């Protein structure tokens, strides 16, 4: 039971999914060919005799990142109907991902999702992976969200997204895609996690002292986050957390479902020896402003509810001690209407280390998912960039040329404005 | 013969009940396979109070194991003494309430409650002279709190003249586990006020504090806490299970500790509790048991008895003991502390003596105290709820399964009424 | 605040009414049960 | 000497009969070859009731094997205990009915039925004093329903003062594997109402439910379903076959279970039925046998006894045990559940107790109940028939073999009349 | 006993028969020369000492396919006078195969069928294989239908046919032959199955991932269907479905006897490893419009009867579960006058895999034969083609030139119109 | 609807008449049939 289906959309989603499934195969002992020489039933379906297939679907309108999987070392893990390719890439266009190209490939992926969810008996939700700025990862992700909402309904919809960085982004039309996809994210998603590329970059530069990190480290860190999310469900612990439990304890209002996932401890091999890593200090490091994996300032916001997902040799003793010490600190301050704002989960399974990775093995690991008002200012600057581009009507003709109007841009902008007002009015004292 | 039906709800309730069955099968000499291997006939003289006879000289507990996810059932079964339970008593769903009192009380817990009622009906009809039920659960969760509260309501509808026992662990501000603790705590205390015959206010904070300073235990896991709660349960039921020089079953404690029907929230306690280092430096006698059980440190609630007035006190002793010694100790406690006991009730302390001590201890006692100090345990929950309720926080979840804010409002009206009752009887 | 407590009393009355209606509906036909005998006490000359 | 002639019609009837002869030969200690190898003399004392003395201490069943496909005859012969049967008794056609009641009752059953009457004649005068016949068939098909029904009519014409038990498997709304089940079921019921003394409404879906939830059987094949039916219809005649503290032959159950001639459709049951896991966690006493018997979930009909009133029930108990416990249990069932029992028949239960239990169980029980719930098992068939009959669906087949729509109308009218009678006596 | 005679008419019939007899020789272990290095009596008659002769007749007015059989691998299987051969083909002309060229060979095929039928004692029916488009497979098959009806009468006649597609069609004069042969198939056939080449190509290209499928793959699939249908006669199982049982359960009204065949699973060797092939998923796949063996949408129609033929490792438990799930789905519509609409047969013999075939070895197999109203629209488009060509009287002179009147075209048109009216009448609710 | 039930009664009557005619025809000569003796009961002074 307790199944959860992973959906990977776009290049970012597909690569993060490749890292995630590498990590899961290492976790459960599955070789890349799909063999085991129980608890793996969460993500892997047992077929026939000793053959495990992951409960995943990989979709991209271009076939390069999927043909890498079809010819890579994990080519025998999936079967071809879990790896769906289009003809023309969305080409960083929300319009192409949502209306023109997304329409002839949505039916097949929804059929695959239906066939996958029929096999599961205890489906807990969906883990959807995408990027805001990507045309596929915005448009087709939004289309798949609305189809899943009208199809499955009450099933939990958890998604991970790569929120564009304040200074760094590889696309010129990035804010358009971000606003366009978030206008439907606000209602078709139950809990959306954002991970910023600049934050992973400088976390790798400082904590892991990697001078030249690529997207491989990005996806490995994101895979560690998702593994810590699902560890309370793929193993056993003194304190278990389920996905619906996670939503209930983390989402205070229907429109406030955008928590910040931070992970600790991230250290190289050489710095692990000199540190006697206790639960208290990694818990403190989770609240440290430079360890947040979104480039924002928690000091300038208020924490609303944070979920603490411990794994390894962790006991409730020092967890409670660390939480009390965090409470006694005035730099980290919570909202007045949430006297208890800590959701706690302890798992006995330690985080596995993938060969070739830069993360050193640790007895204890923490993945705090804090819902805070400090993320409003990131969307504030995103709105500023959107307004700067939209005043001159730049790049709008590209979206209009294939079935979109200015009205959708205006309504998405005012929807984000209402969201900003919502964070402002929930962060205020009573 | 005065048998007790045991029910476990939620993960915490299931684990506490599992440790309770561990310690009580150790007490009654039942091996993990369920076959009697004791030495005294007193272990089988009253075995029917908890265990049902099975063909082949095999004993099965009268326990119903209830949860909304199969994980806790699998963990209970795979553990030690997990094979003793009857498989059909494992009534489990497939989703889990997800820390939602609504999902445990109305939507998905109520779908599963019919099977639980059927199994408890089997257990109550199979036995000859039932007296009451025991339910073990939490108050901060959705499965335990909400679904066990629905279960208590159903049982009281079906068995209004049988006593109701509930060993409830309540949230505390220090060890705060979830974000929706006050909602579930208030919604559960609401119906526990009128549905339970007597409730024990256990909390994880006081148990941790015991393990720190009294037991000197460096890294106490949840097993030690469940062991303390199990020892309390066994000490409460020992008068039924074992003989003594003065017997007092649960009805005697109910009539001697509930002066008014809404005042049945108790602070449990167990004596002796020792560290391994200090075992050989302490004399083992009734006066030091009495001083330990009456210490504000030995309480199992976030409630200082010095801040309130003891209405009634129950001390269920276990061992070969003088009666003059115990009675003089009660006089000394009630006279040196005349300001800490309520004044319109003479003889605030009831005494029960069982002659069979726990395994490995030649003498033990259990402290149950009906005090006005429960008022601040309720007030902290009430003020946390209020802080979360002006701003309408997390109510969209609970309203999603079909409640209304008026239900919450009447819940805090009931809790504030209970607090006012305790305060006005404190004077 | 008086209106709120009046509405509270009305809500409690409605809940009690529907609970009593459900109890009356249930009590018409009890559920099938089976147990041991509970023999009657013998009568003695008195 | 209180002789029973067994007839099997259709594949379902033949397989259920094969398992019946398996369990019967196991009880009386008859090996696969057909010779006695038991240990108790009671196995041979009443061996005649189902067998015939062959030459050389060999026993051959008094069974008639009827089908329109030779494949089932070959399958029965090739199976275990298949060699004990007399090759003469195998009466088979060559074409097959093809789920056509009309064919098996009028066209190709007409010339195959004469041979079956010849064989059942020879068996009838081969015995000392017979009491009746035992036909096993299913209602969904055409060979089973039509063949066995015409056979029943012919037998009752020839032997009108003898009992006639039909362990007829009826179709179910969930487990429906042929499209013309309503037609065959209605047509066969039309004459089962008027041409037999006891009909045991076995259905497949309740057997699947037993195997799923009671037996906890992962993959129940037809072997297990036929095993259940065989155990029940062996326990029906155990009083004939074995000594007991309270005997009851087929005619006595027919008297005590049929207040009015048209109400002889009984809902059978068995006890104990345990999973392998819960085998050692269950006491084997008369009260728990009664608990399992009267559980509406243990029935082998597509009926809920809670939806109607029991007219009469039969408990053919088996094993060494006390009459006091058995009869007080039956009394207690009648007392606390007076709403579920008919009021103008005091002592709705009839009790029989036998000494020799089924192999492997120290005591067992067979439940037989004449309840008004059968009305809705017939209503579902009636409404499916009415849906299929307004549009003349699939009727060109049945009309093709000389049958007319008037027979369908009279069959529907008769079934509606029986449903009305059951509703009338339910009140 | 329980013998059934297979009649193959025309090129399509002869080639499908070659595939069928190769499959059946593989099934019972018969070598291509007719030797075993019981249960074969349904299709093979044991002659002399260790020699098996198929109970088949191969008739074609053209010699080419029959002499291809006469010199192929299975030349020793058939004795020559079963393989019947004319001089000139019907040349896609119904008139040639019915009146002029078919009339000089009809006596020989009838007495060969007589010599083949009196040999067996339990003749169950005839399995006639032909195609609607071809002149032989229409005219001569029709003529053989009247002859069998007047001679054998009550004996069952199961007819396999290839139906022209909306697009895939290799004959210009195809609709004329299709209408003319159905005008007699309506009354001289008991249950005429339907297969469309375009749908089989579509299934092969999506499921069996064959880019370039030929007629041999098509006939392999059709032969698998026929083997699944006759497995109950040829083997033993939990539930056995006879031919008369099949007709009684699938044909509600005398003229509505045109069920849609389908098969599942149809997957390649590389596909079967990853997929978990349970009873529920193949049962769902039989109702998938993508897997229909004929190009028509079952959604636009409503089902009237289904004959689920299971073979392999199948238990009635999950068969009932799958049928209940199908009942719960709202997309699969069933008529109100059929509250129970699933005839079910479970067989123990798994489907044998032809060496060199495209199908994969599977534990379970289903051949679902559904009598649906979706075939009315395919008949309607064929009728539109027919009357479009008829308004201009094109190609009519070819038919009139060799013994055919103008009135028969109009009467066949009226017969097809009446058939459509009947389907519409049985579709409406009550 | 009364016409249908009258026709049903007529059909039942015709079927019963045919069945009775068949029974009368069969009863004229019973089938050849053989069993055991079934000895007569002894008579006693009374
Ligand atoms: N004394 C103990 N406290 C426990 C134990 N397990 C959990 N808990 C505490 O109880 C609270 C968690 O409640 P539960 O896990 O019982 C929640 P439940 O399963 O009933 O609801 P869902 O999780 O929403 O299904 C939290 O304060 C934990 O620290 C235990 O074994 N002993
Ligand atoms: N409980 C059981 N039901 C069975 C068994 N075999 C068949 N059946 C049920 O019987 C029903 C169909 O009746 P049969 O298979 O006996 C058909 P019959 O041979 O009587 O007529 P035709 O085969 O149509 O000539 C259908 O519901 C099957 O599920 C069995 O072993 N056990
Ligand atoms: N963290 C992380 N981000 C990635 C990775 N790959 C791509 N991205 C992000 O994805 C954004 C662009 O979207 P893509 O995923 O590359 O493309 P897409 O989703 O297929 O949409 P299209 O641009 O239309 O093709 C970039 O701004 C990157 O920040 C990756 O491996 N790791
Ligand atoms: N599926 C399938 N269809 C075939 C095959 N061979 C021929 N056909 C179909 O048969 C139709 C034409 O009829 P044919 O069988 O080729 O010719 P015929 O039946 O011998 O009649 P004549 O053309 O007069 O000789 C074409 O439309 C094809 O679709 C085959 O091997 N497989
Ligand atoms: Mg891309
Ligand atoms: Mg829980
Ligand atoms: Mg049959
Ligand atoms: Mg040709």
């Amino acid at each position: 039971m307790r199944e959860c289906i992973s959906i990977h959309v776009g290049q970012a989603g597909v690569q993060i999914g490749n890292a995630c499934w590498e990590l899961y195969c290492l976790e459960h002992g599955i070789q890349p060919d799909g063999q085991m020489p129980d608890s793996f039933n969460t993500f892997f379906s047992e077929t026939g005799a000793g053959k495990h297939v992951p409960r995943a679907v990989f979709v991209d309108l271009e076939p390069t990142v999927i043909d890498e999987v079809r010819t890579g070392t994990y080519r025998q893990l999936f079967h071809p109907e879990q790896l769906i390719t289009g003809k023309e890439d969305a080409a960083n266009n929300y319009a192409r991902g949502h209306y023109t190209i997304g329409k002839e490939i949505i039916d097949l992926v929804l059929d695959r999702i239906r066939k996958l969810a029929d096999q599961c008996t205890g489906l807990q939700g969906f883990l959807v992976f995408h990027s805001f700025g990507g045309g596929t990862g915005s448009g087709f992700t939004s289309l798949l969200m609305e189809r899943l909402s009208v199809d499955y309904g009450k099933k939990s919809k958890l998604e991970f997204s790569i929120y564009p960085a304040p200074q760094v982004s590889t696309a010129v039309v990035e804010p358009y895609n971000s606003i366009l996809t978030t206008h439907t994210t606000l209602e078709h998603s139950d809990c959306a996690f954002m991970v910023d590329n600049e934050a992973i970059y400088d976390i790798c530069r400082r904590n892991l002292d990697i001078e030249r990190p690529t997207y491989t480290n990005l996806n490995r860190l994101i895979s560690q986050i998702v593994s810590s999310i699902t560890a309370s469900l793929r193993f056993d612990g003194a304190l278990n957390v389920d996905l619906t439990e996670f939503q209930t304890n983390l989402v205070p209002y229907p429109r406030i479902h955008f928590p910040l996932a931070t992970y600790a401890p991230v250290i190289s091999a050489e710095k692990a020896y000199h540190e006697q890593l206790s639960v208290a200090e990694i818990t403190n490091a989770c609240f440290e402003p430079a360890n947040q994996m979104v480039k924002c300032d928690p000091r300038h916001g208020k924490y609303m509810a944070c979920c603490l997902l411990y794994r390894g040799d962790v006991v409730p003793k020092d967890v409670n001690a660390a939480i009390a010490t965090i409470k006694t600190k005035r730099s980290i301050q919570f909202v007045d209407w949430c006297p208890t704002g800590f959701k706690v989960g302890i798992n006995y399974q330690p985080p596995t280390v993938v060969p070739g990775g830069d993360l050193a093995k640790v007895q204890r690991a923490v993945c705090m998912l804090s819902n805070t008002t400090a993320i409003a200012e990131a969307w504030a600057r995103l709105d500023h960039k959107f307004d700067l581009m939209y005043a001159k009507r730049a790049f709008v003709h590209w979206y209009v040329g294939e079935g979109m109007e200015e009205g959708e841009f205006s309504e998405a902008r005012e929807d984000m404005a209402a969201l900003e007002k919502d964070y402002e009015e929930v962060g205020v004292d009573s | 013969m005065r048998e007790i039906v045991h029910i476990q709800a939620g993960q915490c309730g299931n684990q506490i009940g599992a440790k309770f069955w561990e310690v009580i099968s150790d007490e009654h000499g039942i091996d993990p396979t369920g076959s009697y291997h004791g030495d005294s006939d007193l272990q089988l003289e009253r075995i029917n109070v908890y265990y049902n006879e099975a063909a082949g000289n095999k004993y099965v507990p009268r326990a119903i194991l209830v949860d909304l996810e199969p994980g806790t059932m699998d963990s209970v079964r795979s553990g030690p003494f997990g094979q003793i339970f009857r498989p059909d008593n494992f009534v489990f769903g497939q989703s889990g309430a997800g820390n939602n009192w609504a999902k445990g009380h109305y939507t998905e817990g109520a779908e599963l409650v019919d099977s639980v009622l059927d199994v408890v009906r089997k257990e109550s009809e199979s036995c000859d002279c039932l007296q009451g039920f025991q339910l073990t659960h939490s108050l901060g969760g959705g499965t335990g709190s909400g679904m066990g509260t629905l279960l208590i309501s159903k049982i009281r509808e079906e068995y209004p003249d049988r006593i109701m026992n509930t060993f409830s662990v309540v949230p505390s501000p220090k060890v705060s586990d979830t974000v929706v603790e006050p909602y579930n705590a208030t919604l559960s205390v609401h119906q526990l006020v009128e549905n339970t015959d007597e409730t024990y206010c256990i909390d994880n904070e006081a148990l941790y504090d015991i393990c720190f300073r009294t037991l000197k235990l460096t890294t106490p896991t949840y097993g030690d806490l469940n062991h303390l709660v199990s020892a309390t349960m066994s000490g409460v039921t020992t008068c039924l299970r074992f003989p003594g020089q003065l017997n007092a079953d649960l009805r005697k404690l109910a009539v001697n500790m509930v002066p008014f029907p809404r005042l049945h929230f108790f602070m449990p306690g167990f004596a002796p509790l020792t560290s391994r280092g200090s075992q050989q430096y302490r004399a083992l006698t009734v006066p030091e048991l009495t001083q330990q059980m009456f210490d504000a440190k030995n309480m199992m609630a976030a409630c200082d008895p010095r801040h309130g007035r003891y209405l009634t006190v129950a001390a269920v002793f276990r061992g070969r003991m003088s009666m003059k010694e115990v009675d003089e100790q009660m006089l000394n406690v009630q006279n040196k502390n005349s300001s800490y006991f309520v004044e319109w009730i003479p003889n605030n302390v009831k005494t029960a003596v069982c002659d069979i001590p726990p395994r490995g201890l030649k003498m033990s006692a259990t402290f149950i105290g009906n005090s006005t100090a429960i008022q601040e345990l309720f007030k902290r929950i009430s003020e946390q709820f209020t802080a979360m309720f002006r701003r309408k926080a997390f109510l969209h979840w609970y309203t999603g399964e079909g409640m209304d804010e008026m239900e919450f409002t009447e819940a805090e009206s009931n809790m504030n009424d209970l607090v006012s009752e305790y305060q006005q009887y404190q004077d | 605040g008086d209106q709120r407590k009046q509405m509270l009393q009305k809500y409690k009355e409605e809940k009690q009414l529907q609970k009593l209606k459900e109890q009356r509906e249930k009590a018409k036909r009890g559920i099938f049960k089976v147990g041991r005998y509970r023999p009657d006490m013998p009568c003695f000359l008195l």
